[PDB]
């Protein structure tokens, strides 16, 4: 699966 | 300008370290509240506490949904149930931290900028895209295609203004870019269309990165990496 | 349906499901929930509700910590507004983790520990030491005569499993272990008395060795995991003994 | 530094 934001 | 807003973005800083995101969420939800705009600081404080409010909420919802799957192939039907209802208990949660982000993005955040604050309207829509992202991960039916939408219209919306009043390192831009692309391969289930975002939008970003303050190279290839990451992952099969 | 979903079976399965979620509150009532029905509890059960309720007050706990932290540095720098606030916030987290504390305290006193027959000296053992370590987390944050009683209460429960531990219990046996790791940290962190601590970390890690010859090798994985940290006491409580 | 009391995750 994909990687969005690191907040 | 008649309740003490310092004191709320100071509880917000407290709450942040204390790793206490429902506080922390609170506060930020009060200091929004006031209605004046918010600074670049503010807004990450109440982006990241609302991130991770909800954020335990998907985690804990995969969890159960996989559980699920593996449980309605065994064929017990108590067991069912439970999971079910609980499940549903979760969505139910999180649907409503999504709204009650996207309320104060509609009421309050995004109303408020003015036509030439471009950074702030779009880091806003981003997230509005983002919260309608995360009800459509949870959604089926009808309800999922609204939302769906709704998610399309704030990450569209996002990249029109992005792409004319902000350039292709920003920070921000990039992070639309990941998400957008993001949206695309999960939620739309267009992977060509993902990548040609990620991969467009990685581009233009290395093309303008040779003259990159130090201060900014590293808050840019940080993102620019995760575009890549996802590409890598993406054209591979 | 919707999670009224009341009978035994199902209560523990959510809690088993709440625990993989993460969802730790949740856990916790379950497992209350299932404590309640006043009926004994399996080894995993118990371990479910010591998971739960475990986690639920360390969430407060670590929180409590960070900020008795950032109170210390404030208070030196004297500003009243922020003084005020922090206290108040760290008090709203101390009473939340009390609240905790007597939940699970009262269940043991009043189903948990009540239920035991004179020869469940495991069941009793493990529940002893859950009620030293809940009144020992109560003195933690507890100070003057408040602090005093806790620390009473703690002591008589941690007394009370090792004696019962020490004749019906091998040396080896997780439990025992974790009590001597535990009451040895009661000792050096609320009593402040590093002499004893050690000793009984000391006496605790040497018996086990002693019977370590003919452990099966199932429970050998689960001592030793527990016996390693006594060992990392012990040599971090005496790399700072008179210099 | 500190001690570590039981674990478990």
């Amino acid at each position: 699966r994909a990687v969005s934001e690191l907040d | 300008g008649l309740v003490d807003r310092e004191q709320l973005v100071q509880k917000a800083r407290l709450a942040e370290q204390a790793e206490r995101y429902d506080d922390m969420a609170a506060a930020m939800k009060n200091v929004t509240e006031l209605n004046e705009p918010l600074s670049n600081e503010e807004r990450n404080l109440l982006s990241v506490a609302y991130k991770n409010v909800v954020g335990a909420r998907r985690s804990s919802w995969r969890v159960i949904s996989s559980i699920e799957q593996k449980t309605s192939a065994d064929g017990n039907e108590k067991k069912i149930e439970m999971v079910r209802a609980y499940r549903e208990k979760i969505e139910k949660e999180l649907e409503a931290v999504c709204q009650d982000v996207l309320s104060l993005l509609d009421n309050y955040l995004i109303k408020n900028c003015s036509e030439t604050q471009y950074e702030s309207k779009v880091f806003y829509l981003k997230m509005k895209g983002d919260y309608y992202r995360y009800l459509a991960e949870v959604a089926t039916g009808e309800k999922r295609a609204t939302v769906v939408e709704s998610s399309e219209k704030a990450y569209s919306e996002a990249h029109e203004i992005s792409k004319e009043h902000m350039q292709p390192t920003h920070p921000i831009r990039l992070g639309l870019a990941l998400n957008y692309s993001v949206f695309y391969y999960e939620i739309q289930n267009a992977p060509e269309q993902a990548c040609h975002l990620a991969k467009t939008a990685f581009d233009d970003a290395i093309a303008e990165l040779d003259t990159l303050n130090e201060d900014s190279y590293k808050d840019s290839t940080l993102i620019m990496q995760l575009l890549r990451d996802n590409l890598t992952l993406w054209t591979s099969d």
